[PDB]
RNA sequence: CCAUGAGUG
RNA sequence: CCAUGAGUG
RNA sequence: UGUGAUGAAACACUCAUGGUCUGAAGACUCCC
RNA sequence: GGGAGUCUUGUGAUGAAACACUCAUGGUCUGAAGA
């Protein structure tokens, strides 16, 4: 897929899926593509997660651009259904965002700091 | 570990302390630097940077740009980036000077002469690629149509109030503006109205007589031919502008199937162009959530609700879509919400260079519409 | 008419025919005005009338800018150069010795900035998004003053980012706060405080906070020093 | 003593008690009654009134209308009026009936059938005399001219914005909108500019090279002929529009010298026309105080001061007078006040049918302008 | 849908498809509408929907007008007839037997009053100035109701002058007080006290005072009896 | 002059000027054409005084029309200098208005009633 | 609609 | 500018 | 200079940039 | 009233103030001082 800028290992992918869940419980998230876009424009998002099996792709292709303008880190997970069922939904979702990490602060800080290393940051 | 600097000045390597390890100065040539500054935007390494990585043969390289990092890896080295590194600052702290040190110029006097005329030339160039965007024409065009739309309405309203000094009965007898305009334009004095030139317009025989009887029985004023030919200047223009609009709607369609097919597929060229005008470009419309597209064009209404916690606009310029202004009041809100959703997908598939997919986008949309209507 | 120096370098006030007082800067390119301003000769020198109502910096001064870090021979990064109104006047001030870099991502408007930038070797046009200081990185040096008048919701966050690229340590930053372009909901006076704290948690030493009214409604400029 | 009534029904005489002394019924004829209805407006008694003044030969007669009294005195009688007299009242209280009683109609049924048709036709006639006024064309003409003024300006700003996608530098090179649209009309591509089309415009040779160089080094966008034609449709309309204005301008000049010579003499045809549009007519303009004419057209500022007790506007549309907007703030007020003053004098001679006196008024005006400027 | 009489003659209410209640009158000229109003058939009779927002009379009715002096066959003089919206409806009310004389001095508007006056023998159009009843003296009779809806600063005086010509004793005057057209500075509510006193000095007996808001802003209608 | 509808006997013309004067002292008056125009427009003038020797005739011509619209009586004086010098000015005046008679009530009420007899009113 | 920078008749 | 009545895109 | 002295906020537009709704429910069907 | 499934739905359910214009009427500054 081409809106996929960098590469996510399933350990990295999973820490996300857990990370989302704790943020429904202990923090604040926004679920859905339209809300994730508004979440970025607004600089509320601390971490943006994008599914890899979206069709058509161009639906979420704009998120990488936006996230750099607002300097918000982005990560991929492999299935959209999987990201939704994390989200407290029983249908799929192509992208989601954490505004408040909560009792996943330590967990998110690990991911957001790991995708930087795979992105070549010192 | 070598920190790599890239500047108009050339290509520089540093040790971690900030001491100049090695350099390869660029040629004092506007032409090549301008192209390479544009290339480095896409991640392409300076050609002079390529040489410097050959002389020194580094274990670890770190660049200023994260976009450069993969290019130099494809070239064989291990690369990372640090955005605001202490080395990059050190380099530039010494830039009034190290321009002279590596002999890019003799003195400060004309390094600044150059960097000024590079900058004039580097941005002269960027100014041009902006002008080359195709959606700009679409935007300007559709702006001009709405300008003709307005004018026509204005000139039409004027002619009628004016031409009614002579023939007041024609105004409420001809609903349509262009039609009215032709009648003022071909005839003049009401007493020249004839079945033949009037059967030439297409007027059914019944309306023609209703017209001719009214012309006979008009309590309007007997008025000179100068007055009348003066009014006719306006009537003709109304006619020119309709012909011109009809040309611009046709031009616009051309640019609009070209630059944004799916949007067009959904809402047509005029309305779609219109959203491009409002968003500013195609790439700005692409980045919008639907919640904006839905309210684009209701900014008085929008922020009124936003400042006060009041009721929001249901729809913006989107009001123009047939389904929306015709369906009863309670349905507009949902239709709009559904259109905007598709529009944003559509805008996004169009900008990020997707091929036409408008058939299912319409199909999906009429589904969401048919459901709404059955309640 | 009478013209005399003010407490700040290369900046003057004028006594006039009626008994009126207007700021001005010493005209670097005589016989030439970037907007419509009066040109005035006094003892055979030409100065440019500096409308405060148009330029944020003249406002800040006429609203009491205690001290001014932009002077004769200063190097500046000017985010949001636009058509070139204010940057043409800082060209008059920094005056050939010193240099000014103009970042502006709006081409319709850089179109007229080109003109102002031809006539003046002070000014270095750069068409870029100040959100990516990487894209103009390879043309500038470091600067003393970072003048930021850009219309953005994170204009300050941007400013801080550009800062950690190009602001010499102990340089002064003039950051312009647009309340109504950060949020039209919030009370402007609430915003300045909330943004000034942004600069101070990122260790700028707020020297002075100036409210531009009436020169510019819902506007404030902060001067702070970078550490 | 005999009290006298005038109506469609005819002419009737009453003693003060309210008994019909003698009557002479009107003809139940639309054409004739209408006329005598228009005539009784100017004092002319019905013909039926003159006969009735003869059958009984009354020492004291009294009528409803005061314009009739001088006419009936000229027939030899002693005449006055009591406007809303007990008799006139007693007369109409019985109008359902006394139409039949003096045998004007057989029954109540077709007295109204007729009185309706007279009412229809009496006013239809007045509707016509009104549309027939000379000043309406003066007003409609200049309102329309101003409608064109606005339009030309709008398209010109569109066209500048639009053409500059292709050729930006041209915008700042031609102040005049008409000159600029003319360039785009004739040439199209920026590369078709030739010296002779440029010397034909009136362009001095120095400008000519600045333009041809500008086109050469342009950082503009290269564009299709379809794109150029689009722009040029807008360009060509701008030119058309410039012509029509001048035609209208001439048309207006005549009218404004015909219906209102004196007012035209002071401020020129349009502004005179303009003030005719705001007042609504010449006769309504004539009855105005100067203090109103002075501010006509600044209704927003006026009612702002009057609502709030703040400061009032110095000038309305009167601002357009060359002397006013060239002159400084403190002179404007004195110039407006003086001008408006001369204007009511100009207007009043016009409406109340005075012959031309515009010269000394101007003299008087320019004098006061001079006293004012000499301070 | 259901249509039923109201307390006032030839004026009706509708139960509707949804349950909104709107005023209407029995259409004197079936299949024909004077503004855009809805035509509604019930048990084979046609009524005209009477929008209160356009017509002041329907407002006063919808605001609790005690008694309506306009009924089957009333003879009414209606000053300021304008386009014929309201006067078309009082035609429906008076019903061929009754007669309505309509004054209006703006030619631009009598133009459409004409159209309305043609289909309706109820209506006797007059392009005239209500300030000079000498002009329409020769076409009209005396009247039961004097409906005065004119935008004039001396509108009350005009009404009065018109009354002592055409108003039967113990006859009624409905006078619309248009405040903002009387004086834009004064409080609308002060205007009303002063105008009713005017009525009360000319031996008019103020019967009811209604405010038309929200249907017409800063507007009031007075129903009073002339003695 | 032609804008004068009727003829004023000088016993009435003079009793006019005197009624003006008592109204400066005990009442309220207005002087000049533009102000009369407003005092007529506003229904403030009870009596409106217009000169017969005005030049050019058209300046004050609208007042008869106006006054008949607002049903405000109007009267003529023979000399313009005198009407102005009556007003407490040392210059002429083309028209004036009494707003409040003050101690010319009985005096005015008599004029407006004599100018009525000369107008053919019962 | 608000704010800011450039312009028109 | 406010209020009223008639309409257009 | 009352045939108006003094005071004193005329109107129509274009471009650029930012501020640009809500967020999980809605319709149906079968058992006693 | 208790239990129970089905279709649509974060690729967006529910709620919810799009905008541009013309005509007609009226409300339409101060009032004796100025060089
Ligand atoms: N993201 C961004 N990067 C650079 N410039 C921007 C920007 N966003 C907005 N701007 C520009 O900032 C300008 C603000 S007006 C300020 C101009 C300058 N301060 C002067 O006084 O002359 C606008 O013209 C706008 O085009
Ligand atoms: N002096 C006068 N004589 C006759 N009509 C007048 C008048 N002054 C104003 N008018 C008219 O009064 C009208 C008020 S609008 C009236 C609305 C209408 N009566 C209805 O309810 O349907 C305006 O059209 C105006 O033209």
């Amino acid at each position: 897929a081409s809106y996929v800028k960098f590469e996510v290992p399933q350990d990295l992918a999973d820490k996300v899926l857990e990370a989302v869940r704790k943020a429904k419980e202990s923090g604040k998230i926004k679920k859905g593509t339209n809300e994730t876009t508004k979440a970025v424009e607004r600089g509320q998002a601390k971490l943006v997660i994008i599914a890899e099996d979206v069709q058509p792709e161009e639906i979420v292709a704009h998120l990488p651009l936006l996230c750099d303008e607002k300097k918000i880190p982005y990560v991929y997970v492999s299935s959209k259904k999987a990201l939704g069922e994390a989200c407290g939904l029983q249908v799929a979702t192509a992208s989601a965002a954490i505004l408040e990490p909560g009792e996943a602060k330590d967990l998110v800080d690990e991911i957001i700091k790991r995708v930087n290393e795979i992105k070549g940051k010192t | 570990k070598i920190y790599l600097i890239e500047h108009v000045i050339g290509a520089v390597a540093y040790d971690e302390n900030g001491n100049i390890v090695d350099y390869i100065t660029n040629p004092r040539d506007l032409g090549k630097i301008t192209e390479e500054l544009l290339n480095n935007e896409k991640g392409i390494p300076f050609s002079a940077t390529v040489e410097l990585l050959k002389k020194v043969n580094p274990q670890e390289v770190v660049v200023e740009n994260e976009a450069e990092v993969p290019k130099l890896q494809a070239l064989g080295y291990r690369v990372s980036y640090e955005p605001y590194s202490k080395v990059s600052r050190i380099f530039r702290e010494s830039l009034p000077k190290v321009a002279i040190d590596i002999k890019f110029a003799s003195n400060e006097e004309d390094y600044y002469n150059f960097l000024h005329e590079l900058s004039l030339e580097y941005t002269r160039r960027k100014l041009r690629s902006a002008a080359q965007k195709r959606d700009l024409l679409a935007i300007q065009a559709v702006r001009a149509m709405d300008d003709i739309d307005k004018t026509i309405n204005l000139f039409s309203e004027r002619l009628r109030e004016w031409y009614s000094i002579h023939f007041p009965e024609l105004d409420k007898l001809i609903e349509d503006h262009e039609e009215y305009a032709t009648i003022v334009s071909r005839f003049g004095d009401r007493g020249f109205l004839t079945i033949d030139s009037l059967k030439e317009l297409g007027f059914n025989e019944q309306r023609i007589n209703r017209i001719l009887d009214a012309a006979k029985k008009s309590i309007g004023a007997d008025i000179s031919e100068d007055d009348l030919s003066a009014m006719r200047m306006i009537a003709n223009t109304i006619l020119d502008l309709y012909n011109i609009r009809r040309n611009l709607n046709n031009y616009l369609e051309g640019v609009m199937k070209e630059v944004a097919p799916n949007v067009t597929a959904l809402v047509g060229p005029a309305l779609g162009a219109r959203l491009l005008s409002i968003a500013g470009s195609l790439d700005e419309l692409a980045k919008m959530p639907a919640s904006t597209i839905q309210v684009l064009g209701a900014e008085k209404a929008l922020f009124r609700a936003l400042r006060s916690g009041g009721r929001p606009p249901k729809h913006g310029i989107i009001f123009q879509y047939p389904a929306i202004h015709t369906s009863p009041r309670w349905q507009r809100g949902k239709i709009a919400r559904a259109l905007a959703a598709k529009l944003a997908i559509a805008a996004r598939v169009d900008a990020f260079s997707g091929r036409f997919i408008g058939d299912q986008l319409n199909e999906q949309l009429k589904k969401r519409i048919d459901e709404i209507k059955e309640k | 008419i009478t013209v005399k120096q003010t407490n700040m370098e290369n900046i003057y006030e004028c006594e006039f025919n009626d008994g009126s007082f207007r700021l001005c800067t010493r005209n670097l390119v005589p016989n030439f005005n970037v907007y419509g301003e009066r040109l005035i000769k006094y003892e055979g020198v030409e100065y440019r009338e500096w409308n405060a109502f148009r330029s944020k910096l003249a406002g800040a001064i006429l609203k009491g800018l205690k001290t001014n870090p932009i002077r004769k021979g200063t190097k500046v990064l000017y985010l949001g150069a636009a058509s070139g109104t204010t940057i043409s006047h800082v060209s008059d001030i920094i005056e050939l010795n010193g240099k000014a870099y103009g970042v502006e991502f709006s081409p319709r408007v850089v179109r007229e900035l080109l003109l102002v930038a031809q006539r003046r070797p002070n000014i270095f046009p750069l068409l870029a998004d100040a959100r990516f200081p990487q894209s103009y990185k390879s043309v500038v040096e470091n600067v003393d003053v970072l003048y930021v008048d850009i219309a953005q919701p994170d204009q300050t966050d941007i400013a801080i980012y550009n800062a950690k690229f190009f602001l010499k340590v102990n340089g002064d930053m003039l950051l312009v706060i647009k309340a109504r372009s950060i949020d039209v909901t919030k009370d402007p006076k609430e915003i300045y405080k909330t943004e000034v704290e942004k600069l101070e948690n990122s260790n700028f030493e707020t020297i002075q906070i100036i409210n531009l009214d009436p020169y510019d409604k819902d506007h404030a400029i902060v001067l702070s020093k970078y550490k």
